[PDB]
RNA sequence: UAAAUUAUGGUCAAUUGUUAGUAUUCAUAUUAAUUUUUUUAAAUGUUUUAUCAUUUUAUAAAGGUUUAUUUUUGAAAGAUUUUUUGUAUAAAAUUUUAGGAAUAGUUAAUAAUAAUUUAUAAUUUUGAUUAGAUUGUUUUGUUAAUGCUAUUAGAUGGGUGUGGAAAAAUAAAAAAAAUAAUUAAUAUAUAUCAAUAAUAAAUUAAAUUAAUCUAUUAGUCAGAAAUG
């Protein structure tokens, strides 16, 4: 829930999102933060101020 | 829904961009940065901005929640003998959920699932997950069941100090029972010689 | 697959999908198949303990009119065959009727005749099974059938089985069953405590055994069109007993 | 069950059937074909709802590229991504709980996610069926035994519950004085 | 019919399938004509491999296109042949100038895409020869002794049961991988050290051969070998949370 | 329900088996419980080809227009008799023959010696149809070592599969009741010399070489070649 | 060759060896002019022996 | 068709019970033209 | 499906069915080899179904209990709220 | 399964959680928190907070 | 998809970011009406038809809706829509059999108003108290014959009146002065 | 493959009938007098009569009425062995019968033989206590 | 002819029959619109009960 | 009947027509279409079973409906050593047509009643019954927007009353009771009513597997452009 991605991203979250990537040669590893924030709505973040 | 023509869900979620062949604009060669602002990334209507329903443009409150807060006492009322019915279902699946299969904690699981329900459960609700806990051996899981009983802040009849002593009979921990017996069983007097034995049901 | 709740379907005013109402016939062979394999009990129950109205002394006197109203389930057993007041006797020789006694007289003393009686009213049938000869059964002491005075008596006692009933009617006023009290047989704990108490020396261990258990006849795969795997068919080891998923010894 | 059977599509008992995790996708172009992965009833109706019990997720069969994350020098992560979308809770709750059929599709891509073990048909064709006999079979669990005390535990946390109270910090919740 | 009309798929290498009307039509106006500065062999010294690997009668006969009309970024699609390999493809020279794309088989040459010459994996003649007499004759086994034993290469081989041209990847028969790739079977030496379908016989010998010795067949038993074999001498354990 | 394989398993459909439960699985088709069926078709395939040149006669064949040489009407007795020994002998052409219907003795279907399988049935009672052949056949049945405790009508005696082996002890006259075998564990003790079973609860027997060998052939293990 | 609709046997032409048989795609197998539900037979058929079924199954035409 | 701009799903069963759905799903006539109606709304929002 | 094993009984019949059902004992030990790698397949795949039970049960136990906690919090404060606005009614 | 087991424990990458199949974060039917959805206006989950 | 411009669109299977999948129905279409009657000769004798209609209903226009929002869901807390309902007995001729007529509501969204609505119920009352008039309270239960799925579950206000008015013997409600509303001229001298 | 839908319930277990659609629509009031015809067609009978309302095999008692009426052949009984064939082929070929012949009633008539007629008569009815009522000889026949 | 087909004046469902008993296994036929008869229809004036012993 | 801010807090509302004295949602525009273009479909033989039988496999033909369509474990998921239970038909809100009126196996209570039981019965102008169009309540189009204007396909009676549920006389693209098979999504010219292609429509080329297609019309007084 993009709402709430700061949230499902983060470790100390029990009920964190959990993302696997099987490489291709069967071993599980868990995702890396741009394929977790990928599944999301694209993130836009531009800070005119300075 | 789902496999029709017109499927919904698997938009539902987000799904990264699928850039596998010409699926129209080059979509496998061609890398489309502004492709995805003018042409599919949604919008307002046609030809408005493109609308972000991104990560950052939900309001920073809603990351700061604690747990279920957005929870609401919901107090609903149902028919009498629907409540008759449910009371009889969740007491039917305390006592067995499945047939042959069950866990012991399948009446806990049935006693809260009646509570997430919002519902009340009666002390025979208690007295049922109490005994089908004890004979299963899962003590702790009797005393889950007592402070259940009391996380409700619900008033121990009789029957149902009777059974949580019996859980700590068995565990072996005065502890346990003596709390019980200065909370509840306290007010409870014998029989005294010139008054009524039954007195009557009341309310 | 399990029981459903209530009849909402249909007008109970005819009775639509109801299994039919078992009548034990005394005519057909299956009022003695299903008070055959009974009496076998009652005869373990007489022989091991002394229940009252068992051993009588002679048949019951009571007037036409009360006859039914105390013998439908009377059941008890007398020193020799004598027809009761009232009634008339027809043997029957059937061996398709005869076959299920087996049991019976496997383990007591071998049957020797069986008849059917009817009142004269037509309406109350004693199944009569008169037995013979020395019991197969250690019979205790304190039986009834001791005090029958068959085991007292040495071979050649021809004591004799009553059960009276209404006809036509279901096997479940065939008050038989409610002396299933099993007890068992303590003349085999007899052993111990006369004469043969210094003659047997038990063993508590087993003894050394150097030699491993011999083979079987080596296996012969079967030869004919078998039905396929009993697992999967949903039959029993043998058609007979055992565990579906315990399915041993069907061909393989 | 019916009197003219519908012919191409009978299952095998019943009208409204047990669970069934299938994952279904439209058969349009293979560029636009991607995989409804749902649980649902085997006995449906024409669509794929009157018996839908739960969306389950959604699979790319079209193996994808790290155009999500940078060009590393790393192979593996190279290699094109196929992507899925599961609802690993309520399969579990289905699956495990109210136990719903799992298709061998469907399977073929849980699989590789990591929840089921490799399916009966992902047959490695180059390596034959086994072979058993009693003997052998027999000889080993003589050869190496495990124990009733190892085993009876591992029956328990792993059928039946798990949360072992620890009997040390079941002290927490046996009150103090005021009460005690 | 109709399938006629559905696009041919294009992969990760794929740019622009020109398969409509504007599709074409705005680059079917480029009526290119050949300059004495457009023309290929004018630019030898430069492209010097790439001028040594056309087929250039394969071109003419075929195409009614000649060496000379050739240009050094010419969109006409004409066949080559690998002067490193020696197999043919129909590539145009643009594709082939612009970007360095050529023989969809020498394109695996190098052991892995990403890093391409830091693999130190050993080559294959000062490494195999057992490999260089499998290997078909070409007369570019000078250059392929030198073909790393990580390499996808897909080279043709000659078999020893069939005899016949094997075509398998240089890896997938030497067996070993630059550290950190897709590793391939532990039997890939047996399943590709002979022809697809006679790599099937030298297999089920060793495994009929335990049915044989042990009256049972179990593939368990590479793997009892490992721990009839192999002791693990301290592996760290996770501390329990029961 | 009651007892199906393994439990209640659905890594597939074929799992449970061709039937989940050993009980009907409806209480309105009270039939389509397990029986141990032995082939209706295939063991109902009386040879006509034994039958050809025979010139039945009919039992309207009755006429003096229709009677045959005694001759040929033998050889339409060998030739009916031998029709219907094609397949095998019902139950009730096996003990028509042996003494007193042949009650007592223990018959056998061919399988019910092949295999781990070792079952008879120690028939107690045969009843004979207007037609014979068929009839109500009720037996003691005994399998690996025990009987039943009343005598149950048997099961395909009235297909043609059936043997037995005469001994002259299980002759049971038409008036003694058929005293019933006794199991080897619960009315006669056991003995490691007289009997021994051939295969218990647990019990399957090693591997026939001949169909591990003929399992490596197909599937590959073993070289097949023409 | 079991099904009234899928009958292998008419196209036994089609291959050339053994190999060709056992190397032929469901879509090569349109190139060769094998109807529809023939060769989803013929596939199912290959690859069950690629496993190590041999397509020992009862013909039902009849 | 979006759902931010849709009441969720889980307050079907915030209302009539948890899991509650599945025994219309289970049902006989459920998907010609009628579902049971699905009672996912604000919470706030309940007569009742 | 059912197999249907050319080498299966063929009840020579013109009326019901040219191939029965009725395994040579190769089949029945065949079917052997058949059936038990299964069974060493789905023993793990029905050890998880219960897996899947202790572990979505053994987390409704715990979810169930700190939604309560919450609910239980949030129930109790607009009680109190009920009754103050009942007293400020009055 | 005694085998794989065997082998299995040998293997020192395993013996770490794979939580997609270790535990199940949330069972219940209902998120822990208020998740970007409507209001009681319909402020459509960006309109509102909580 | 939607939010795309009909020349930039490309292919309607998929949505490849996000958005809306929906079948953009026809609306635009001359929807007509083929006069098969004549303007003095219809087979209807009340309401006749001359024009296309529109059809539908939660889709008629004025889009009426329904609202809970009323009496009753001020006074009463349901289970369900409609359990609960309050109103003037009307109508209890039927022996042990009430009539109770109770307003729900009718919300109008594109007004932003609302207009209760009317509706004569069955009632069972067991006993035969109710009169005309009584404000009484009425719940819903197990059907009681084809038309009552109601009983009476109290009295809120009892027509003292009327019950007098019977105790003395007139009827409790005088009737209603004129019948329905017709179309011929009843010519009634003395 | 079951034609527990496709015929009424009663009909559950009818083999060996032919096409039995018919007593299916045998209350319509065309096939009624089509099988008021058969009936009188197949004789037996006096008044009108069809199978009653949901039978297809005919009555046991109608079958049994017209398995006695139809006239036994042989009208020439002369020998022994024609009379005793004549009543053997009473009692053992009439209509659902429950006795099956006996040796002793096969040495009856295998004992009136004067001709070779009355010796292929006995050796059929040997022939049937053969093979058809499947019987015991005795020791000395 | 002159009303519903099933009326609810006659369905009945009693429950202190056992389960499938009117099912599978046996038929209670009575009359239950007795025993659903109401004090209004009978005339049972709900009088104070005296228990035992002043009764 | 008080100002206040610890400074944009809680996430985009925004209307683009050349008219013709004036009153008035009303020709010409743009958006979504339809008219319009073959890149989504497609085949026959359901399948087991012990056998002339039986186990398994239940809402697309119409059928004309606006006080309308509603229901369970007993089938199955489904796990044990046996007899094992109380959860279902009900509803509730919304119902069209210019000129508007009478309708009917009827309403309630008794009832496991009454083809002739009792009665001051019931539907209706809060728009009934007849007849007419019409598939019924998260899918669109336009609009900044209350609106206006859309969404399919599925339930058309009972008659031996089988089944868990009549929904049952042919019209998947669900693997359908042994791992058949997925090295597969491809489907030949066959169809339904869905499904918007003119995909860089004109100079620099397609790190392809070289596959389909040769590509066009408008106006020319107002108002871009005219004469013979
Ligand atoms: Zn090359
Ligand atoms: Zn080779």
């Amino acid at each position: 829930h993009e709402a709430l991605k700061k949230l499902e991203l983060d470790p100390t979250n029990e009920k964190r999102r959990r993302f696997v990537i099987r490489q291709p040669d069967g071993t599980l590893r868990s995702a890396k933060m741009s394929e977790m924030r990928a599944w999301y709505w694209k993130e836009e973040w531009a800070d005119f101020r300075f | 829904k789902v496999d029709h023509f017109h499927a919904n869900n698997q938009y539902q979620h987000a799904w990264p961009l699928l850039s596998h062949d010409d699926l129209g604009n080059s979509d496998q060669s061609n890398n489309t940065r502004n492709i995805m602002y003018s042409m599919y990334l949604p919008k307002r209507n046609k030809g408005t901005a493109p609308w972000f329903r991104g990560a950052d443009t939900y309001s920073v409150k809603y990351c700061e929640q604690g747990r279920y807060e957005y929870q609401r006492y919901l107090m609903i009322n149902r028919f009498p003998s629907e409540y008759r019915k449910h009371f009889m279902n969740f007491l039917s699946n305390i006592r067995s959920s499945s047939g042959p299969a069950t866990i012991p904690q399948e009446a806990l699981h049935w006693l809260l699932r009646m509570i997430v329900d919002n519902f009340n459960p009666q002390h025979v609700h208690y007295i049922a997950a109490m005994k089908t806990l004890q004979n299963a051996g899962e003590l702790d899981m009797a005393r889950d069941v007592w402070k259940i009983m009391e996380r409700q802040q619900t008033w121990p009849c009789t029957s149902t100090i009777c059974a949580y002593l019996d859980v700590c009979v068995e565990a072996g921990e005065k502890t346990w029972a003596m709390e019980a017996w200065n909370r509840y069983c306290t007010e409870l007097k014998f029989l005294q010689p010139g008054e009524v034995d039954p007195k009557p049901v009341s309310r | 697959a399990k029981r459903f709740r209530y009849n909402t379907k249909y007008p109970s005013l005819v009775s639509y999908n109801k299994l039919p109402w078992e009548i034990l016939n005394h005519e057909t062979p299956e009022f003695h198949m299903h008070v055959a394999p009974h009496y076998e009990q009652i005869m373990t129950l007489a022989a091991s303990t002394h229940v009252p109205h068992i051993v009588g002394k002679k048949h019951l006197e009571m007037p036409p009119e009360h006859r039914l109203r105390l013998l439908p389930g009377m059941f008890y057993m007398l020193d020799g065959d004598s027809i009761p007041e009232g009634f008339t006797a027809n043997r029957v020789l059937d061996p398709t009727a005869l076959q299920y006694y087996g049991r019976l007289e496997s383990l007591v003393a071998p049957v020797q005749a069986v008849r059917m009686l009817i009142s004269d009213d037509l309406r109350i049938v004693c199944n009569s099974v008169t037995l013979q000869g020395p019991l197969q059964l250690p019979v205790a002491s304190y039986a009834s059938l001791a005090s029958l005075e068959v085991v007292t008596n040495k071979a050649s006692a021809s004591f004799t089985l009553f059960h009276f009933v209404r006809p036509n009617r279901p096997p479940s006023e065939l008050q038989l069953e409610k002396y299933y009290i099993h007890a068992p047989r303590a003349m085999a704990l007899a052993e111990f405590n006369s004469t043969s108490n210094t003659s047997w020396e038990p063993k508590l261990q087993a003894p050394k055994r150097s030699k491993r258990v011999t083979p079987l006849p080596a296996y012969r795969p079967p030869q004919s069109y078998l039905m396929g795997l009993a697992e999967r068919l949903a039959v029993v080891p043998g058609s007979s007993f055992g565990r579906r998923s315990l399915m041993w010894g069907h061909w393989f | 069950a019916r009197a003219i059977i519908k012919r191409r599509t009978p299952q095998l008992w019943g009208a409204p059937g047990a669970p069934i995790i299938r994952m279904r996708g439209h058969h349009v172009v293979w560029k636009f074909q991607s995989y409804d992965l749902f649980v649902e009833h085997t006995h449906k109706r024409r669509n794929s709802d009157a018996r839908l019990l739960h969306y389950l997720g959604k699979h790319c069969p079209h193996p994808q590229k790290s155009l999500w994350s940078p060009d590393t020098p790393v192979a593996q992560d190279r290699h094109l991504f196929m992507l899925t979308t599961v609802d690993v809770d309520a399969f579990k709750y289905w699956f495990g709980v109210k136990r719903c059929r799992l298709s061998m599709r469907p399977w073929a891509l849980l699989a590789k996610a990591g929840l089921l073990p490799p399916s009966l048909r992902q047959n490695s064709k180059i390596m034959p069926k086994p072979i058993f006999d009693k003997e052998q079979l027999m000889r080993y669990y003589l050869a190496n035994r495990k124990e009733e005390a190892t085993i009876e535990r591992e029956d328990y946390l792993n059928y039946k519950n798990s949360l072992v109270k620890s009997e040390e910090e079941r002290a927490a919740e046996r009150p103090v004085a005021p009460y005690l | 019919s109709r399938w006629s009309s559905v696009w041919p798929n294009m992969h990760y290498g794929a740019m622009y399938l020109s398969y409509s009307i504007g599709r074409k039509l705005p680059m079917k106006g480029v009526n290119w004509v050949t300059r004495e500065s457009n023309r290929l062999t004018n630019f030898s010294n430069r492209y010097q491999a790439v001028i040594n690997d056309i087929d250039v009668k394969k071109t003419e006969e075929e195409l009614g296109i000649t060496l000379q009309d050739i240009r050094w970024n010419d969109h006409r699609r004409i066949y080559w042949k690998c002067s490193f390999c020696g197999s043919s493809y129909r590539k145009s020279v643009s594709v082939r100038t612009k970007f360095h794309a050529g023989c969809n088989f020498c394109k695996g040459r190098y052991p892995s895409e990403v890093l391409r010459e830091q693999h130190q994996s050993l080559s294959l003649a000062a490494s195999a020869p057992e490999l260089i007499k499998q290997l078909k004759e070409t007369d570019k086994k000078d250059n392929l002794g030198s073909l790393a034993l990580t390499s996808k290469f897909r080279a043709e081989w000659k078999c020893q049961s069939c005899g016949g041209s094997y075509r398998a990847s240089v890896r997938s028969r030497t067996g070993m991988v630059e550290n950190g790739q897709c590793p391939l079977h532990p039997n890939i030496v047996d399943w590709s050290a002979y022809c697809p379908s006679c790599s099937w016989r030298p297999n089920m010998e060793a495994i009929a051969e335990e049915v044989q010795r042990t009256g049972q067949f179990l593939g368990l038993e590479a793997e009892s070998r490992k721990i009839a074999s192999a002791p693990p001498a301290r592996i760290p354990r996770r501390k329990k949370l029961v | 329900r009651r007892d199906a394989l393994n439990g209640g398993s659905s890594m597939t459909l074929g799992s449970k088996g061709m039937k989940l439960s050993p009980d009907p699985h409806r209480r309105r088709m009270p039939w389509t419980a397990a029986k141990e069926y032995v082939p209706g078709v295939v063991l109902n395939a009386k040879e006509k080809m034994v039958l050809d040149g025979v010139k039945l006669v009919d039992v309207e064949c009755v006429d003096r227009a229709s009677q045959v040489d005694p001759l040929e009407a033998l050889r339409a007795t060998v030739a009916t008799y031998e029709y219907n020994t094609s397949t095998g002998k019902n139950i009730f052409q096996l003990a028509s023959q042996v003494e007193f219907d042949g009650r007592g003795q223990r018959f056998y279907r061919k399988e019910w010696q092949e295999g781990t399988y070792d079952k008879y049935v120690t028939l107690s009672a045969i009843d004979f149809n207007r037609d014979g052949n068929k009839g109500t056949a009720y037996g003691y049945v005994t399998f690996h070592g025990e009987t039943t405790t009343r005598p149950v009508q048997i099961d395909f005696a009235d297909v043609p599969g059936w043997h037995m082996e005469f001994r002259v002890e299980r002759a049971v006259p038409f008036n003694a009741i058929v005293p019933p075998p006794p199991s080897i564990g619960t009315d006669v003790p056991v003995d490691p010399r007289s009997y021994r079973l051939r295969a218990y609860p647990f019990y399957d027997a090693p591997n026939p070489p001949e169909f591990v060998e003929r399992l490596l052939k197909d599937r590959g293990v073993i070289p097949d070649s023409p | 060759d079991i099904h009234r609709l899928k009958p292998t046997s008419d196209f036994k032409a089609a291959f050339k060896d053994w190999n060709d048989l056992m190397s032929c795609d469901k879509r090569q197998l349109r190139v060769r002019g094998i109807p529809r539900m023939t060769r989803i037979a013929i596939r199912n058929a290959v690859h069950a022996f690629q496993n190590g079924n041999p397509p020992e199954y009862f013909d039902t035409k009849e | 068709q979006h759902d931010e701009m849709r009441q969720p799903f889980y307050i079907h069963e915030k209302r009539h019970g948890i899991f509650s759905n599945e025994k219309n799903i289970r049902k006989s006539r459920r998907g010609l033209p009628f579902i049971t109606p699905l009672y996912t709304r604000h919470m706030n929002l309940w007569e009742t | 499906r059912q197999l249907r094993p050319y080498y299966n009984l063929p009840s020579k019949s013109d009326h019901g069915r040219k191939m029965t059902g009725f395994l040579t004992p190769y089949r029945h030990w065949m079917w052997k080899q058949n059936e038990l790698w299964r069974n060493v397949h789905e023993a793990q795949f029905e050890h998880l179904r219960k897996v899947y039970k202790r572990q979505w049960l053994e987390s409704f136990r715990v979810n169930a209990d700190e939604y309560i906690y919450k609910y239980n919090i949030t129930k109790a404060a607009q009680l109190a709220q009920w009754e103050y606005e009942m007293q400020a009614q009055e | 399964r005694d085998v794989e087991e065997k082998r299995h424990s040998r293997d020192v990458v395993n013996e770490l959680p794979n939580p997609w199949t270790d535990y199940v974060s949330h069972a219940l039917p209902f998120p822990d928190r208020d998740a970007g959805y409507p209001d009681e206006y319909g402020d459509i989950g960006q309109w509102r907070a909580p | 998809p939607w939010w795309n411009f009909q020349t930039e669109h490309r292919q309607r299977c998929v949505m490849m970011y996000g958005g809306s999948r929906a079948k953009n129905t026809h609306n635009a279409n001359h929807r007509v009406f083929i006069k098969k009657y004549k303007r003095n000769a219809f087979p209807n004798r009340t309401r006749h038809h001359w024009a296309v209609s529109m059809t539908g209903v939660l889709g008629q226009r004025p889009r009426r809706m329904p609202w809970p929002y009323d009496l009753t869901s001020l006074i009463f807390n349901q289970p369900r829509q409609g359990s609960d309902k309050i109103g003037y007995v009307v109508g209890t001729s039927m022996l042990k059999t009430a009539v109770v007529a109770a307003n729900h509501m009718v919300y109008y969204p594109k007004f932003n108003q609302r207009v209760s609505r009317t509706s004569r119920f069955f009632a069972h009352d067991e006993d035969l108290a109710c009169v005309e008039g009584d404000l009484v309270h009425i719940k819903q239960c197990r059907k009681i014959s084809k038309y009552k799925h109601y009983y009476v579950f109290s009295i809120l206000e009892p027509n003292i009146e009327g019950r007098e008015r019977l105790k003395l013997g007139l009827k409790a409600v005088p009737p209603p002065l004129f019948g329905y509303p017709v179309s011929r001229r009843i010519v009634k001298l003395n | 493959a079951s034609l527990r839908y496709r015929r009424p319930y009663w009909m559950l277990f009818l083999k060996d009938v032919d096409n039995w659609k018919i007593y299916t629509v045998i209350q319509q009031p065309d096939h009624q007098r089509t099988e008021m015809l058969y009936q009188a067609w197949l004789g037996g009978l006096d008044r009108p009569y069809t199978r009653p309302k949901c039978m297809a095999n005919q009555p046991l008692w109608l079958s049994k009425k017209r398995h006695i009426l139809r006239k036994d052949r042989l009208d020439g009984p002369e020998t022994p062995l024609e009379k005793y064939v004549l009543e053997w082929h009473k009692r053992f070929h009439s209509f659902q019968g429950t006795e099956r012949p006996t040796v002793d009633d096969l040495h009856t008539a295998l004992d009136l033989v004067e001709r070779p007629l009355d010796l292929s008569y006995a050796f059929q009815l040997l022939n049937q206590c053969r093979n058809v009522n499947n019987i015991r000889f005795a020791k000395d026949t | 002819e002159r009303g519903l087909y099933f009326p609810i004046n006659h369905r009945i469902v009693d429950r202190r029959i056992a389960s499938g008993v009117t099912v599978e296994e046996a038929d209670v036929q009575s009359r239950y619109r007795r025993e659903l008869r109401t004090s209004f229809a009978t005339g049972e004036t709900r009088q104070t009960i005296p228990p035992a012993w002043s009764a």
